[PDB]
């Protein structure tokens, strides 16, 4: 199998550098060009540049010429990209991809999330959205955590019907926030117990919050 | 640099429906023998997957229902009959000159009938408001299509710098969307006002629906 | 008589010693009396005198590799291929590689259906960045 | 129809990566249908196929030296047509190296070609070392 | 009006001026250009010509190799039209390097061009390595 | 590669006779000023010697009786009057392109009258069947081996001498080799055909 | 005097290499191109390649590009050719030659014989060729390696009418020596062949009489 | 190489007079946009100073009374109104091809009325004769213009190759020249002759003037 | 201010070498071409060659290819020219000059005099040019057979300056210099005023006060 395996997610402060790696197997590494491609949250794909692994020759998209250094280690079948003077606009998933002819890109790595933020690892505040006719809505506002992600289950996974957990938004504070919401029968309120289970694995925190009317 | 404009931004189809999407290049990317235009599928949290190379060549192992056509400035990708795993974003890419560029993408979305949102409003919690900030949440539950207008009003003053929206992906069971609008104020600003109102405009509603509370009560 | 001229752009291939080319970017192909065939050769329909040229930029390291040689070759119908022009260059010792360029060109008699192509010592070391490597001809 | 050709001679300047040129020595400027403008660019009046060339000798001591033949067409951004590189010499005080660029291009009316290098101060201006020209097919 | 063009193949000599021959895949379209004394291309007709030479050489650096395209016009002293340099390789026994020169010049009836180098004995004569030609625009 | 074909394979001449030999190239090796064809003499056991360069230029120190002519595809070398020292093989060579190639050679041989071989057969010793053709001219001779009237092929090898210094004749040995298979047959016969013989001559023995 | 002196004959097994030398005197060594030329027993001059002695630059006949390595030592005025991966088909005389212009080759070395055989040195077996007015007799010199074998009659007293044939390769060599004499003289005169093979140190003397 | 011929060799002008000098090149040094011709001023013991570049461009800081014109093979430098500081030699230079060459110069000289030289002759000193050499000196004092012929005669034999002259620059107050011619002889040769004469020719004199002495 | 400052005068014998310096200030040294120019006594300007201070690249006038070596020290903003196997024909003032474009030469050094002579240092003999125009008498001092230049001449220790003409030195074929200094005075004054030439030659440390008598 042709495989490009990229290094793990990086969370770093503005001004820092990271070195991303991309390990190639299942093909002759020196026979294919490699590209690096940027995908900023919610956006499309932007080419950073290209490396020939047989010699280390590079060509950059003008935009990234002072941002990005590309190298290979032939012996390790690995391509690296170093990003320098990182700033919040450098926040994106970065892909390596091989190309037989510098036309199509036929196999891609899984991507490496680089998050650049002043923020420090922080578990969320969890606030009730306390419960309009036959159906009631209730939820938990999961506020001010870093980095992503949080997961939310309800009644330890016994309640799944009508659950909606929203994608996180980045606030102007630099911290993420999301709500988890469920619709239930109005008649069930204050006889049934509704507990949101909020896990933030990056801060190793599990918060249970009873939501009552 | 070459610009690629894909149309439509969103295409709504059902499984077993044909889908065609298009890509228009700022200049011709075809010559004697080949067109330097390629097509990719991307699912959220996954990398792009090549489908079509040089406008009309099916990549090895891509299912026969995918095809590409076109020349000069104009290229199409067609899925002869859509399957559930085809719902994704599709990107065109040229290789005519440096740098290769990508289109802005077409989302293939699951078509279903129009559904009105159920609207609910949430005052900030006492635990949050004591601590200096008030998040007011407006929930639009299970609506279709995606397009919705949420307007916040505080004592009947239209708000604008101070809300953020989040939307789910189509529901696995009913193919609807849900949306949260969160209005953020300081404790002080929150407490100088009485009526907090979410006004929702959506094609499923005969007229805009407003959900409000009075601070307290 | 129509103007007869071609200018094609370098293309990489994961596949040879023969360089590959494409009609893309600021290329020239004035008519079907010159054709790029199989991505590899410029083929002329008309006998006559042509100015034929190639540009090859390469990126190599001396330790990490005999010179780099680029050859402009001719295949005429009924004849074995042969070399028309050739250039050499020492490998750089810059790391991870140093770029060098070769330019070849001259006036030759071509027969109808004759084809020219470019061969190099190591096609994988060729630089494909904008403008670096190209191939063309013009009928006098 | 007149013959349209130009051959211009390298000129040093204390002023930029764009090389300067002069109509002096054994230069060619067949008529007003090609002009050397602002000492920096050959500008053509007539659309058509042209063979365009440059040779640059530089004297350097050890990023490569790169020379670029550039096109500025009306209504279009500048673009590179041809580029050639050469590693810096280790000779002292400097070692000379030469680049030749050439090829056939479609030019639009009022199109201009020019030559850019990584270090214009290192270009050799001795008789014959550095030149720029074109001929209309 | 006939096409006027020449392409000649490098020739070694046990005797600075490079020697050439009409042999292998050479061009000599007619008597309006002639290879004289194995050393110079002489033109009968005034006009603009594109004139070129490529020289491959094999040397060891243990100071640059210069190749010159020279013009001898009737009643004029010889002059250099084009010159290229290349530092010597340090490869053993020798490293190959190549220079290419070309440009458009006015020639006078009876004018002759020739190629001079720092070291003629170092020139590579293998198939295709070293050649000299011109074409009348 | 250019192919050079020399004619004739052998030219028989006497001293004081004119000799002309030819070389035909697979393509033209002439242009405006020069023909790139050269001629060499080679004696057995000795290196070639340059005679003529660029078709018609006599090499310094080569006798004036040697000359060359031709152009395009066709070249000749002429010895105005052959001298005993000129009997040798002559080779043409081109220098038109890589690689230089040489002709297959013309042997300049000493002309004399036809002479029939004397034919002799030798059985294998008690202590290989040998057939000797002694002092014949010209060189061309057919040796057929028969064993009990059955034509042999190819269990034999031939060797030939250079022209004798005194009589200008050749001698030839043919050797039939067999397993001791030899004892399975009675009559061993060498049949020789040569234009000097009115009919083919057969020398034979019986094993015993 | 212009001279090219080549190294001595070499006898070698398949898979071996040899390095041949060509020492030039009486001219400016770096002013002439040098060629190496192959002449197989059954040939035929064949160009191997050329070297420029000024710089060591080489060009090869494509047939020999993986067979031959050409070098010079300017100080020693010497050209060398190394032949690797030797097969029996590399058996030939090899010449070096000089050329003022890569056209005519105006001076040749005396040549160097390279014999490639999996055969080992072995001295000859000698069998008599036993006898109108003229009788023939001789000696079969069978199953030797390598060449040469030498052959004399009655210790060099009998030369007239002697024919010693070029040797024939079978992977051992074989030749006959023969002589004609008066049939009358088969009584009066005695006949012995003197065979000498110096590579094996053999010296056989075989009496040939009516048998 | 290109040859530049400047005319005149000497121009005589007064302060407040216009001066124009010319430079003729052996071949055209002009093309579509520029003339590769430059002009310099040099005073004795001082380096050249650039005045005009590319035929017509006044060098920054150079006074407005300097101007240049011309094209092809022919170039002029004009001073609209000469000032005392402008008397100097002027040189043209091309930059058309290698090597750059310069004209032979035009001397801008201070015009005044013709003045005849006062001629004086000096026998060798007693002191010098004692040491085996005799120098005889002829002085031409305060004449104009520059052109003067000094002929030495010994017993009426015209002398060749045994004299040297030196000339002053124009006098700062009256703009005249002075010239010395020195005849050198051995004591032995000097003692073989009686009459030593300097004959001077100058347009200021109605006929050649001879000053002479008798040895002893 | 843009300035080129050249090294002091050289007096050398034939077969010697000299190394001339040219120190640049008040501009970016590497941005301008530098030329060296020769001016032989009484003669015009002759280009020797050019150097690009940025890299050391040189082009020569073919005449000076064996005579001159051009280098720079970028760190010291200094250009150098070495003149080898010096002969009497190398006697000249040598200028360095800068050039923005290899066209005009917009700034020149003050010049360095190189004198090449087999002569050795020698103080002059001072001989009287004895007076008698008409009403005016001429007198003077022949300042003969010195090397090298210069001598200074004053009259009555600098109190007599009117009518004084001190001539340029002539080189004799001995290789030694000679000049005369003269003054015109009223004939009337020859029995009233004393006339003394004051001749100084710094190189030989020679000082001569010579009374010029009838
Ligand atoms: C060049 O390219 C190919 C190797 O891929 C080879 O087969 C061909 O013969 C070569 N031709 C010449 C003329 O070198
Ligand atoms: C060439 O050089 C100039 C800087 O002097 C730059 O502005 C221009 O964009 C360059 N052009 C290209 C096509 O690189
Ligand atoms: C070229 O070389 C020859 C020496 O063989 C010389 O006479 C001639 O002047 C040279 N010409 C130039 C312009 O370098």
């Amino acid at each position: 199998q042709v495989q490009l395996v990229q290094s793990g997610a990086e969370v770093v402060k503005p001004g820092a550098s990271v070195k991303l790696s991309c390990k190639a197997s299942g093909y002759i590494f020196t026979s294919y060009y490699m590209y690096w491609v940027k995908q900023a949250p919610g956006q499309g794909l932007e080419l950073i540049g290209e490396i020939n692994p047989s010699n280390g020759d590079t060509n950059f998209n003008e935009k990234f010429k002072s941002k990005a250094t590309l190298t290979v280690d032939k012996s390790a079948s690995t391509a690296y990209m170093e990003l320098s003077s990182l700033r919040s606009e450098d926040t994106a998933v970065y892909y390596c991809t091989r190309s037989d002819g510098r036309n199509d890109m036929d196999s891609w790595g899984q991507g490496t999330l680089v998050t650049v933020s002043s923020a420090s690892t922080k578990g969320p505040s969890v606030f009730p959205l306390a419960p309009s006719g036959g159906t009631a809505a209730l939820g938990c506002l999961v506020k001010d955590y870093f980095p992503e992600p949080v997961t939310v289950s309800w009644n330890s996974g016994a309640l799944t019907s009508g659950v909606h957990t929203f994608p996180a938004v980045l606030q102007s504070s630099g911290l993420y926030s999301l709500s988890s919401v469920v619709t239930v029968p109005s008649s069930s309120l204050g006889t049934q117990t509704y507990i949101c289970n909020v896990n933030h694995k990056p801060s190793n925190t599990k918060v249970d919050k009873k939501v009552e009317p | 640099d070459i610009v690629l404009t894909q149309s439509p931004a969103t295409l709504s189809v059902s499984p077993g429906e044909r889908a065609t999407i298009s890509c228009r290049a700022s200049q011709r990317v075809s010559s004697s023998t080949y067109s330097y235009m390629h097509w990719y599928q991307q699912k959220p949290g996954q990398p792009p997957k090549l489908l079509i190379k040089y406008a009309s060549n099916l990549e090895s192992g891509v299912p026969a229902r995918f095809s590409g056509s076109g020349s000069g400035t104009d290229f199409t990708l067609t899925i002869s009959s859509v399957e559930p795993e085809d719902f994704a974003t599709y990107y065109c890419q040229h290789s005519w000159e440096x740098p290769p560029t990508f289109g802005g993408g077409t989302k293939l979305e699951i078509k279903r009938t129009v559904a009105a949102p159920s609207v609910f409003i949430f005052p900030p919690s006492d635990e949050q408001l004591k601590s200096g900030t008030a998040s007011v949440v407006c929930l639009l539950n299970n609506f279709y299509p995606r397009e919705a207008k949420v307007q916040w009003k505080v004592d009947n003053a239209l708000q604008s710098g101070n809300s953020q929206e989040s939307v789910t992906e189509q529901d696995s069971k009913d193919s609807t969307y849900s949306l949260s609008s969160t209005l953020t104020l300081s404790k002080a600003d929150y407490e100088k006002h009485k009526v907090y109102a979410c006004e929702v405009t959506h094609q499923g509603l005969s007229s805009p629906v407003t959900k409000s509370f009075n601070r307290g009560e | 008589n129509p103007q007869i001229a071609a200018h094609v752009i370098s293309e990489a291939s994961s596949k040879t010693s023969v360089l590959q080319w494409a009609e893309k970017g600021y290329y020239t192909m004035s008519n079907n009396l010159v054709t790029l065939e199989n991505g590899k050769q410029l083929t002329v329909k008309r006998q006559g005198l042509y100015y034929i040229y190639a540009q090859v930029t390469f990126c190599s390291n001396r330790e990490a590799s005999a010179p780099f040689i680029a050859s402009l070759c001719l295949k005429s119908p009924g004849r074995f291929e042969r070399i028309l022009l050739r250039a050499a260059n020492t490998h750089s010792s810059a790391k991870p590689c140093g770029q060098q360029s070769i330019h070849l060109g001259g006036v030759f008699e071509l027969q109808p259906g004759a084809s020219v192509f470019v061969n190099v010592t190591d096609p994988s070391q060729v630089s494909h960045g904008t403008g670096f490597t190209s191939f063309g001809l013009l009928k006098l």
